[PDB]
């Protein structure tokens, strides 16, 4: 299962 | 023995053409479970292996929602390291980022990893600690100190050494019947002439899961690694593997030549003599 | 921006029978960009029923993609695998070899 979300760089 | 779960992201920019070509792709070992296209017409997170159809709906619409959501950072960081290493609106730009976790074999934690890059370098990197980063250069230390401020070492450290771990056991569990196998390779050897006083015996692996092995040449019992021909394990397609390694021997010699198979599928690792 | 030239293999899934039906694999290695184009010919002509898996990438950021496709290999039918890349001045070919 993916991450929730990816914060931007 | 240790698995391992891996994601694979790549966002390829198309500057005037269309949205960056964004591809992701999930792994359990060796075999790909998940895929997404945004190419493709479904826009879901679909399905690669068997098993994963054990899930439920829910799990497809909150894959999908996830994806989507790595997709539109890429989008965004595609951007911003534009503008970071000063570059053109015109030229197309790849960012690729991987990330995943190792259990052992009573399937418990053994490390969790992060990794970014732009172009096919080393961007920036959570380290082994989970706690510190790896800046490749100027711009990827601005993109750190954001990362530190905002606390994402912390984030990946929770999904690393929980959900990420909590899901490889339950798809371990449901795809038991195949990823925990382990396919021994068919092993064979053949001897063509080459010369007028020389000969070519090529070792080979074959059907083997997973892809992980090892292929010597020794001579009299010795390591011979400077004669020899060695090929990257390639995938056949049908979830097994494939393998070769020849060497050049003098013809007569032959019977001095040992070919090695070590593969975890294997009781005790594999000697072969023409 | 850094460029990596394609590694090409042109194999078959199973051991070659004339008569029965295999595929006919070409995997492609170690290139970046990502963009790659990559053609199965059959006796020179190109195939149309060639499919190939989701890309994805090596430890060294480079990317690696498998074409294939169904065939029956024969005496009088030849193969190769037409790969261009950024990195080549000119489409590559590596004819398909049964021992290898």
């Amino acid at each position: 299962s993916l991450l929730m979300w990816i914060t931007q760089a | 023995g240790s698995h391992s779960m891996r994601y694979f992201f790549t966002s390829v920019s198309r500057p005037g053409r269309g949205e960056p070509r964004f591809i992701a792709v999930g792994y359990v070992d060796d075999t790909q479970f998940v895929r997404f296209d945004s190419d493709a017409a479904s826009q879901r997170m679909e399905p690669r292996a068997p098993w994963i159809e054990q899930e439920g709906p829910e799990y497809w619409d909150g894959e999908t929602r996830k994806v989507k959501a790595h997709s539109q950072t890429h989008r965004v960081d595609l951007g911003t390291l534009r503008g970071y290493y000063n570059q053109s609106e015109a030229g197309s730009h790849t960012v690729q980022r991987m990330y995943g976790c190792d259990v052992g074999s009573d399937w418990r934690f053994l490390r969790g990893y992060h990794q970014y890059a732009y172009d096919g370098k080393d961007y920036i990197a959570l380290k082994e600690d989970l706690r510190s980063w790896t800046a490749a250069d100027m711009a990827a230390q601005t993109t750190k100190h954001k990362w530190e401020a905002a606390h994402v070492a912390e984030q990946l450290r929770a999904y690393l050494e929980g959900t990420c771990v909590e899901w490889l056991r339950r798809y371990l569990e449901n795809g038991k019947e195949t990823l925990q196998r382990t396919d021994a390779p068919k092993t064979h050897m053949t001897h063509h002439a080459v010369s007028d006083h020389e000969a070519t015996l090529r070792c080979w692996a074959l059907s083997f899961y997973p892809a992980e092995i090892t292929l010597t040449w020794q001579r009299d019992g010795e390591d011979q690694t400077q004669d020899t021909e060695l090929v990257e394990t390639r995938p056949a397609g049908d979830g097994t593997f494939q393998k070769w390694a020849a060497v050049v021997v003098p013809s007569g010699q032959e019977q001095r030549y040992t070919c090695h198979v070590q593969h975890e599928g294997l009781p005790k690792p594999l000697t072969l003599r023409w | 921006m850094i460029q990596r030239t394609p590694k090409i293999q042109v194999y078959s899934r199973h051991p070659a029978e004339n008569g029965k039906s295999n595929f006919l694999n070409c995997y492609v290695s170690g290139f970046h960009p990502s963009d790659i184009e990559v053609d199965l010919l059959k006796n020179g002509e190109r195939i149309e029923k060639v499919e190939h898996s989701d890309l994805s990438f090596s430890k060294d950021w480079s990317f690696y993609l498998l074409y294939y496709t169904e065939f029956t290999p024969t005496e009088k039918d030849e193969y190769a695998c037409r790969v261009n890349h950024v990195t080549l001045s000119q489409p590559k070919i590596v004819k398909w070899d049964r021992d290898m």
